[PDB]
């Protein structure tokens, strides 16, 4: 994929964790919006963030997006074992389909 | 709001397959129906989407020559909910086309995020063997 | 579109048509009733300080108990028909709060002018 | 408090409750009559330039012959019922003066519209 | 001058007198009808944002197809009676354009206020 993500991120329980999403400026993030998903293997994904700032319904306050032209970020506050899953970023526009990134794994320590 | 997909099926190479996506608990015509593929060697891939309302569809360039999308006419249950189904057909299956296929529906009726796959079906496996 | 043509549209989309619906022995009873119907809503706007306006912002804060929905969830994901049902039990409460806020504003502007 | 519950209160206290009273073949005639009374008062406010306001300041100076009471003697020492009785014979003079002041304002507004 | 006394005067002269003319079983029908006419005209002014004013400027540009006359040809050379005949077939079109402009204006005022 034109989008890339770090292979993995980690932190201790209760620690904040940040996940980057980057690519060519034409894909991320000039004139583009990035959405974020949880996607456990063997299971359907859940939408977490859309328009880089808005939480999807049913999503805990601990999840929040941040943005820069070079990269979109997802930050998870209060890291829990419940969040120990694979995440994907998706670049999108109102006139185009989703472009998925390579994804990242999140590990929870202690 | 729930989406239900056709169960897993085994195919020979070059075979066509048809996958249903039954819907309930929300108005079928109000949201875009998205299709997403996941394969271990490729990761998630967008297969495009079809509007249940206008019939308009947007296939990703990779799938424009192989994927056909259609929908059923919705049947109302309440003034604000209905049932119906979307279907997708894949022509000329390859071993590279194996893995889980998902049905999903659009997030909003309007705004720039309207087509995002907010709700997902459980997904089902497609297998190709000689 | 047309009269109520926007009824199935989203609440945000519907706002472009507000003027379409703002306009518009048994025959005599029909005529009197139409007048009472019209004046009922105009009376509320006059009390609220919203008279002459299609869209009128107030000083009353939204109470999340009335709805916990995000602005996208309301404006880009709902019809006005659905919205009225969601807050049907709170509509009169909201109306009274608007009236209380207007009367305090009228009083405060008077006091400002008394000082100046 | 309820409808007219403010009637025995001082004029200053009563002013906080104005919105409470702002609300609200024989049957048909009664319905028409109720509408005429509502509109009668609204027409006066429109004539005075006060339409859409619960409290409306004018450019008419208080004329001491109507009452010699100080503001404290009026606002904190009287009810509105008592006040109406004290100036009951001058209300028509006051209404006419308000209309005359509005007429001058409209002439000035017309000039301003052409200027800018 | 009195009610309709300006009718034979030019439109420009007449514009001065609008203040004067803004004022002023079968009886039941007469009373209902008088109310309907008052409210019909006020309903349009409220929708247009022109309520409370005798003269109301809008943001709608004049279409030369409605009339090719210069302002002097209209204001100093015509009665309002003659003018109404000239645009009798365009009046409803003009009204709709005013209404659309008001709704776009208030939507923009809302969006401006969202930034405060
Ligand atoms: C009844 O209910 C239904 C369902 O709720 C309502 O329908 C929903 O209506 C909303 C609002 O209109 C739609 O949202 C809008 O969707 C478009 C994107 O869709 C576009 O892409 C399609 C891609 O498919 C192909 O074509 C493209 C062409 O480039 C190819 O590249 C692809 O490869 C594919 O071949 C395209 O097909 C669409 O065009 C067709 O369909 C549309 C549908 O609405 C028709 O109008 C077209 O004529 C044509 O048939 C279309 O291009 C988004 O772009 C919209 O976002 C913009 O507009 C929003 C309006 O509110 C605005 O808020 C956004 O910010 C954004 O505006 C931006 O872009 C504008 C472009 O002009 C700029 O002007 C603006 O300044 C800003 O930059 C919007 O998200 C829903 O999709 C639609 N839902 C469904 C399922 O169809 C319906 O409205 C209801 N009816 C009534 C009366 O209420
Ligand atoms: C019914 O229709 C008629 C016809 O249309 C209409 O009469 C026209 O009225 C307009 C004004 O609305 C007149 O146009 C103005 O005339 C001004 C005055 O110039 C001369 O006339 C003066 C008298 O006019 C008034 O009184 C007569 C009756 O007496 C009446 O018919 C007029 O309508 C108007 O009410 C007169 O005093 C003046 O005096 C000059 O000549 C005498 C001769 O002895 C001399 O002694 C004086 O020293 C002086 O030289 C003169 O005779 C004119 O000033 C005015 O222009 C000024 O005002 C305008 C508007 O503010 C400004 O834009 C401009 O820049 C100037 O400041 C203008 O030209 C028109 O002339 C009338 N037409 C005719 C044919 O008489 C009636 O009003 C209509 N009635 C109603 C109720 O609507
Ligand atoms: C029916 O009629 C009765 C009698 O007129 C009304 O009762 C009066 O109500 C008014 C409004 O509440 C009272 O006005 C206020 O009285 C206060 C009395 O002081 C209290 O505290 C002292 C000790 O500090 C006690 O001794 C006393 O008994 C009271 O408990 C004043 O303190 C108030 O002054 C403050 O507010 C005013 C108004 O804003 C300011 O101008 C002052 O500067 C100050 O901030 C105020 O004067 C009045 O006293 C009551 N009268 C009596 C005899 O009790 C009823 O209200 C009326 N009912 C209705 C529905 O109208
Ligand atoms: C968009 O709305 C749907 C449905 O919400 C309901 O239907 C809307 C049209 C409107 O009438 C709302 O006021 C209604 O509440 C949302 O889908 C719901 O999501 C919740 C949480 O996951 C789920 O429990 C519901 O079952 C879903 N639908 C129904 C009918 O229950 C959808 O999330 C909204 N999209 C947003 C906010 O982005
Ligand atoms: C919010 O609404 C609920 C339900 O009406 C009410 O109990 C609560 O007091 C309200 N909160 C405020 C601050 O008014
Ligand atoms: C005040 O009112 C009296 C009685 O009507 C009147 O005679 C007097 O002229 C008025 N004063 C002014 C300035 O109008
Ligand atoms: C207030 O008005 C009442 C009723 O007229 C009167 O009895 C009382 O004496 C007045 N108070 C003062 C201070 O004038
Ligand atoms: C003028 O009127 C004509 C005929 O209705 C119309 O086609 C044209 O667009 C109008 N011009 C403007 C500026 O509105």
């Amino acid at each position: 994929s034109v989008l890339t993500q770090s292979a993995s991120v980690s932190g201790s329980l209760g620690q904040s964790v940040t996940i980057s999403c980057t690519g060519p400026n034409s894909v991320c993030c000039s004139h583009k919006s990035i959405s974020w998903y949880q996607w456990p293997p063997g299971r359907a994904p859940t939408l977490i963030i859309y328009e880089d700032n808005e939480r999807a319904p049913g999503i805990s306050p601990r999840f929040s997006g941040y943005k820069s032209y070079w990269s979109a970020y997802l930050t998870i506050s209060d890291l829990r074992p419940e969040d120990e899953t694979t995440y994907y970023c998706c670049s999108y526009t109102h006139n185009s389909g989703c472009v998925f990134g390579t994804g990242t794994k999140v590990s929870v320590l202690g | 709001g729930q989406l239900v997909q056709s169960g897993a099926e085994l195919k020979k190479p070059g075979a066509s397959v048809k996958i249903s996506c039954k819907t309930s608990g929300y108005r079928f015509n109000f949201y875009h129906i998205n299709w997403i593929r996941q394969t271990a060697g490729r990761g998630p891939e967008w297969m495009g989407w079809i509007s249940p309302y206008s019939g308009d569809k947007n296939l990703a360039p990779a799938f424009q020559d192989r994927v056909i999308m259609t929908t059923d006419t919705e049947v109302p249950v309440t003034s604000f909910t209905s049932t119906g189904a979307a279907y997708m057909e894949i022509r000329n299956l390859k071993f590279d086309d194996t893995g889980t296929y998902f049905c999903a529906k659009g997030l909003l009726r309007d705004g720039s995020s309207t087509w995002l796959p907010y709700l997902w079906g459980q997904g089902t496996l497609l297998t190709v063997s000689s | 579109l047309g009269f109520l043509g926007a009824a199935g549209s989203t609440m945000g989309a519907a706002s472009i048509t507000l003027t379409v619906q703002a306009r518009q022995i048994k025959q005599l009873q029909a005529r009197v009733l139409a007048v009472e119907h019209y004046l009922r809503d105009q009376q509320l706007l006059g009390i609220w300080g919203c008279s002459g306006k299609l869209i009128c912002c107030t000083n009353v804060p939204w109470n999340s108990s009335w709805s916990n929905k995000s602005l996208d969830e309301i404006w880009n994901n709902m019809t006005w028909l659905q919205w009225d049902k969601e807050i049907n039990n709170y509509t009169q409460l909201i109306y009274r709060l608007i009236e209380e806020s207007q009367n305090q504003q009228e009083k405060n502007e008077k006091e400002l002018l008394e000082l100046d």
